[PDB]
């Protein structure tokens, strides 16, 4: 193979050797003929001048390569991009074999770290600079066949070492909730109701700005009503300085969005007092002419009615759906009647933030779909905010920095969403870079993405994409583009992953190592086959028409039991709870008895009593 | 640190999978003795021989001989007594340091070169021998280039076997009653491609001497003349052909049950090594690695070539294991060739 | 190189982000600039990223958002502005009749000052909206916004004597606060109380006026120091000393650091400051201060997200007028990117001269090779190899399209951002935090705390530049490189004592003082 | 010799060899030891390979079924949800129909 052409950024070569072609082995270890993944080199002199093997066959004219130049080494120094001399005939052509590119490969910098194996040799590492994956920004592109969530989760698990990084910080905002099972006890979790060990989400609603509380709360008052809204928040903003002192906080500075509580139930209250009750005596309104706040129940007409009555009765029902009990009803944040929590949001910040781990998983995946996009707006907003007020002190994003990923990203961040969360990561990929504040995306359909903000993501993460819209709207957004790694995105194994940015040195497809056993993101979905198996079994309504009308999920009724309460206990793995009834003790003590724990509980306790998850 | 077996394995069955680049045998004594027809070995090995002779042969007289070779050689083998039997014989007045007779040598060279002649010649068992599955092996690929077979035993299973299966083969001589050894055909090389060649090192036992002009010469095996000797010119003619197609470029030589234990063939092949950067030899070493030092010396010198055994391999004069190789013995290798001839 | 052609026919610098652009355009200005040679030199940079500043230590002023130890604030007037982009700034574009209502307040206002303060030249025959008349914006607030929900005491007519203020809230016209009044009810039995019949419908656009006077984001427009305005309409300083203080200062250079301001306003303020130089090196052609006695250049960074095809910006236009016209008035420029396929074709075609660095994707090579105009293909083959540093340049400043080395810029002149940095924040030990103090500053909207030290007196000497310390508080004061200062707080005489006395600076105080004590970076 | 998995590993050179497929390999590649996946017809080529479908994935995940109106897609509905509600091996399926 030797170099006869030279075409500006695309030589071509004819090889002499008959027909080698066979695994050409050199010293032991044997490299092949220019294949697709291929590194060529040609020797000019002294300096070795590198190449990548783009294509193969008569699309160079057979003996014809399109082969790309990248780079080449200086005086023995290492390997640099720009080259000296572009070869010309003469030279015969070699290959970088695995100790050149283990050179090739090869980093001085500790903070670079080892993310898995070259796909070619299972040997050489791919050193990443892991502060160039926080610090500018990450995207994660590809098919949902290739595994994506295990990738994600080995990148995530290996960057969050406590030996390697040990001020390492990671908040997921997982939708589906997949990855408890992902990271047990490595990760905190935050649901709306958590079971055994998960703490539960809180969002004070007085914490957040006005407008989305407009949004949210108001459903986007706009007229005479958000008026209003906006004397009845000023007005209560004032009570609640007078009320209750709060450092840097009197009547004189009291802003729209000063983050101080104040009485939402109470104002729903009113709300509904100047548009219910009837006067006593006509020509007055006075309030002891009468003819609770906390209960949303309400007790001449009012001469002060409103004309908001839809967006009150509105509040006033999400008041009472169980869904917003973790947006109104917080625990330590619940709104007194004058105003007044046990804790404050700087305790909500300190346990988001400051937890004893690396990664902190946050979940949403039981909110409602009504104003998703409102929600993360705010918690990305809050984020930002808390991490860059406080950014002078060394507890801020800058002295200890954050990453956040976002999944399925492409429904809120599309070319035509005007919601709040667009704004703040805008906000966030145009002025963290010296705040600190690191992004990764998440999605399965890359071609939806704006393509500006993908075109701000540092390095890329790129999975087998079959579709060629996606590889377009991909390659739309990366500017280092070789033909050799370009045109193997379709043909990708599941769990190996072209990895393209800042983060490495040189374009690597390598091979994302799998997670340790035990650690593999997967979502509890139930299994259609096991669930549809079984025997059928006399069912009782009763039970789920009380549970509906009740809304309550809760019935009314390690091997456990209680022999007065006749109800058997056998749990599985994955924290799994499950109560057996209408079992006799003794068939608990005779499996207690039975082999260890199992099998019996198959044989007879599995499809012969009523049981209970 | 490990090498894993399988790549290796690939890697041989790619190389045997091309025409392109020609190949060679190296058949020694360990191929012969894997096959047994009966519960023992059907041929013993070159020790076995020499026990057997020992055993079969007063006697001290004779042992004497051993006991003066051992003097300044190790343990000596049938070509070591072989070979101080004919030095003895050249001077004629030798045996006075034995002080036996002056033809008593001479006879006892006489029964011992009878005794090896019956027990070698037998004929070969069913079409189950891994001879008969490397003769189908044969003509399972249409090469360009022919094979090229080389064997260091005495005996006739090799033409037995691949005439058994009508695949041709040329030793040199040419003729069907007198069977005259030709060179100019050797020396031309001009043969067609369909043409393979089987060559012998140490000399067969239908090779026969026909003293006057001391031609060599083979047809139906005879009694007393015979050209067993390894080393005692159709060496030469061996010799040089061995080289001139180890440095061919792209070239490709087996072996099988060879110990390394012939200092003469192992100083050409490593010669050849490092004449032809293009050549490669694969040695599959028997029982375990450290059986021979030659061995390792030879890859640490040599980086041409790569040794592996069943428990430890030297690949790219790296030193290793495996990390948990049957294909050492022949039954395997042949094995190995027929799942790839299908 | 030739420097005329450089600068009448304006330039353009393009490679991709791992070529190392900064260092080439720092080196070309540090050339071009030399007080040697050149001692009448004019430059004018609008950084983004603030990556410039650090290269010019000493040698340029630097015009950042918040002043730490030694750079000057940037601050424009918003009185400076025209009607139009007031409007876009402010209000966001409204259409209807508060657009007129705001413009015939506008020019009552400008009537008053200049009523009050005697101006050269201007008459009430020869004013207009445009023209840059300093005036009260708080006071326009303050009327517009009482105008609209203060209720008149008597109905029928709602003038201001009539105000029906409930008493208790007078209001401030300098603080935002309103004045309450008393709410509007003609029943019978109490006073009949009607709300004002000339308020428009501008409510929502002066609350969001308010709320920007409020923010202190917005300093450097509504708050200039020496550019403040009284209710009275009188400032410290005029426009002349801030035109001084741009393109006429003692220093060849001067840097707009962009970073800290919002990225919702950008391309209006670039198109802001533009217009502003052009006006001003147009209008005064005759005299020495004029671009025609003393040529200007302006450098813009990263011209791909304002020169769009489809940009709506303000900004394009600017650029557009100047590429076109600068080559009479004497008014260069010089596009920086490193995406060149999003700049506009009519744009990068007229720029003289191409600095063409390595360029990775095929898109940007394409772009560059169709606006070319001498093309050798020897050369032009080359793009995608080019080592970094190395830069071909081509168009009518240069004989032959040659490849060239860029000569390296001196030591210490290295640009660099101040990004800080993953592996040293990351790796430290996590220490306690402050809630209630973040809290409380996320509350006022402030980035100083009250146990900030005020006037510590340092002494000379990772790197350890001045050191400082008092006895009375025990907060210890470290100054590093790069400007920055910290303040470690509670800290015994002894460590410091001890630090002062050691072998070198440094070392010892990561070793023990640098994650112990909370601090504050100043 | 283990599966048919997506994702190729190494990608061909120049003048290697390209070989059609037969039946056999056809079964090899389209069928699968998982037990979740059911038969719901037969290959276009050949009737003798089975069309294995997941069928918990299918439920779960989502489905649809588009075409034409005189492409019999009613037989083809009918004929999925006969197959997915056999008694004999689902005996508690649970399909709701808005015909």
């Amino acid at each position: 193979g030797t170099v006869q052409d030279v075409n500006g950024a695309n030589i071509r070569v004819v090889l002499d050797i008959n027909t080698i072609s066979s695994l050409k082995f050199v010293d032991g270890q044997g490299y092949r003929i220019g294949q697709i993944g291929s590194f060529v080199r040609i020797p000019i002199g002294y300096i070795n001048l590198f190449g990548i093997v783009s294509q193969v066959g008569a699309g160079a004219v057979h003996r014809w390569i399109s082969v790309q130049l990248v780079g080449e080494e200086g005086i023995k120094k290492e390997f640099e991009r720009g080259v000296s001399q572009y070869p010309t005939i003469g030279d015969k052509v070699h290959i970088v074999t695995e100790p050149d590119l283990k050179k090739i490969y090869g980093t001085q910098n500790k903070k670079y770290i080892s993310l898995g194996n070259i796909a070619s040799v299972d040997s050489i590492p791919a050193l990443v600079n892991i502060d160039t994956l926080v610090t500018r920004h990450s995207a994660v592109l590809g098919s949902t066949g290739s595994g994506k969530s295990t990738t994600v989760t080995s990148i995530l698990q290996r960057i969050s070492d406590m030996s390697q990084f040990p001020s390492a910080r990671i908040i997921v905002f997982d939708i589906h909730g997949e990855y408890a099972a992902a990271f047990k006890g490595k990760a905190k979790v935050y649901k709306v109701t958590p079971s055994n060990n998960e703490l539960k989400l809180s969002i004070p609603y007085w914490a957040l700005t006005c407008d989305e509380f407009l949004s949210v709360a108001f459903g986007g008052l706009e007229g005479s009503g958000r008026n209003a809204l906006i004397d009845k928040i000023y007005e209560l903003k004032l009570q609640t300085l007078k009320r209750q002192e709060y450092e840097g906080i009197n009547e004189d500075s009291l802003t729209v969005d000063t983050p101080i509580p104040f009485s939402i139930h109470k104002l729903w209250f009113d709300l509904y007092r100047a548009e219910i009750s009837t006067h006593y005596v006509q020509g007055s309104h006075s309030e002891e002419n009468e003819a609770d706040s906390l209960k949303v129940v309400p007790p001449y007409l009012s001469n002060r009615g409103k004309n908001i009555r839809k967006p009150l009765e509105g509040l006033a029902s999400l008041l009472k759906d169980p869904r917003y009990e973790f947006l109104f009803n917080a625990d330590d944040w619940s709104v007194n009647l004058d105003g007044k929590t046990n804790k404050d949001l700087d305790a909500l910040l300190e346990t988001w933030v400051g937890s004893e781990e690396s990664i902190s998983i946050f979940d949403l995946s039981g909110m409602p779909s009504s104003i998703l996009d409102t929600l993360i707006g705010i918690l990305i907003r809050i984020l930002y905010d808390s991490l860059f007020w406080s950014r002078n002190q060394p507890e801020g994003g800058r002295e200890r920095p954050l990453l956040v990923v976002l999944e399925e990203a492409h429904t809120y961040l599309g070319k035509d969403s005007r919601g709040i969360a667009i704004d703040g990561v805008r906000k966030i990929v145009k002025e963290g870079r010296k705040y600190g504040i690191g992004m990764m995306l998440v999605s399965q359909r890359p071609s939806e993405i704006d393509s500006t903000i993908l075109s701000q993501c540092g390095t890329l993460f790129a999975l087998r994409m079959n579709n060629s819209s996606d590889r377009n709207h991909v390659l739309g957004a990366v500017s280092d583009s070789f033909e050799g790694l370009m045109g193997m995105l379709p043909t990708l194994r599941t769990g190996e992953a072209i990895i393209i940015g800042e983060s490495v040195r040189l374009p690597m497809r390598t091979i994302i190592s799998p997670p340790p056993f035990g650690r593999r993101p997967d979502s509890l979905d139930p299994d259609v086959t096991a669930k549809w198996s079984n025997n059928r079994v006399q069912g009782d309504y009763k039970e789920v028409l009380t549970l509906w009308r009740q809304k309550k999920v809760r019935s009314q009724r390690s091997i456990g039991y209680e022999a007065d309460s006749m109800t058997l206990e056998i749990e599985f793995n994955h924290g799994l709870v499950y109560q057996y009834y209408d079992v006799p003790e003794t068939l608990h003590t005779e499996l207690l008895a039975a082999e260890s724990h199992g099998k019996f509980f198959n044989s007879q306790i599995k499809n012969n009593y009523r049981f209970s998850r | 640190s490990y090498y894993d077996t399988t790549q290796q394995l690939s890697l041989l069955k790619h190389v045997l999978s091309e025409d392109k680049r020609p190949i060679a045998f190296i058949i020694a004594a360990g191929c012969p003795v894997s096959i047994r027809h009966n519960d023992a070995p059907l041929i013993p090995d070159v020790a076995g021989l020499t026990r057997k002779i020992s055993d079969s042969f007063p006697d001290s007289l004779l042992m004497k001989i051993i006991q003066n070779l051992k003097t300044t050689i190790p343990n000596p083998t049938i070509e070591d007594i072989l070979s101080y039997i004919r030095l003895l014989q050249q001077i004629p007045m030798s045996g006075k340091i034995h002080d036996v007779e002056n033809s008593v040598i001479n006879a006892l060279e006489e029964s011992i070169c009878e005794l090896i002649e019956e027990e070698v010649n037998v004929d070969l068992p069913g079409n189950a021998t891994p001879y008969h599955k490397i003769a189908a092996w044969i003509n399972s690929i249409n090469r360009e280039h022919q094979v090229e077979i080389f064997t260091t035993n005495y005996d006739l299973l090799m033409e037995q076997a691949l005439e058994e299966l009508n695949v041709p083969y040329f030793d040199g001589f040419v003729g069907s009653k007198r069977a005259f050894f030709d060179i100019r055909t050797i020396e031309e090389n001009k043969l067609p491609s369909r043409w393979s060649k089987l060559w012998k090192l140490h000399g067969s036992i239908n090779w026969q001497l026909d003293k006057q002009t001391q031609t060599i010469w083979r047809g139906t095996p005879s009694k007393g003349c015979s050209l067993i000797h390894p080393s005692h010119m159709p060496y030469l003619v061996m010799m040089d052909q061995l080289k001139l197609f180890l440095n061919q470029p792209s070239a490709i030589l087996i072996t099988c049950g060879y110990s390394y234990k012939d200092q003469h063939i192992n100083e050409v092949l490593s010669q050849g090594l490092q004449t032809n950067p293009n050549a490669l030899i694969y040695g599959l070493q028997y029982d375990v690695l450290e059986n021979y030092q030659e061995a390792k010396d030879m890859a640490l010198k040599r980086s041409n070539l790569i040794l592996l055994a069943k428990d430890r391999a030297i690949i790219g004069k790296k030193e290793g294991e495996w990390k948990p190789f049957k294909l050492g013995d022949f039954q395997h290798l042949a094995s190995f060739l027929e799942e790839i001839s299908q």
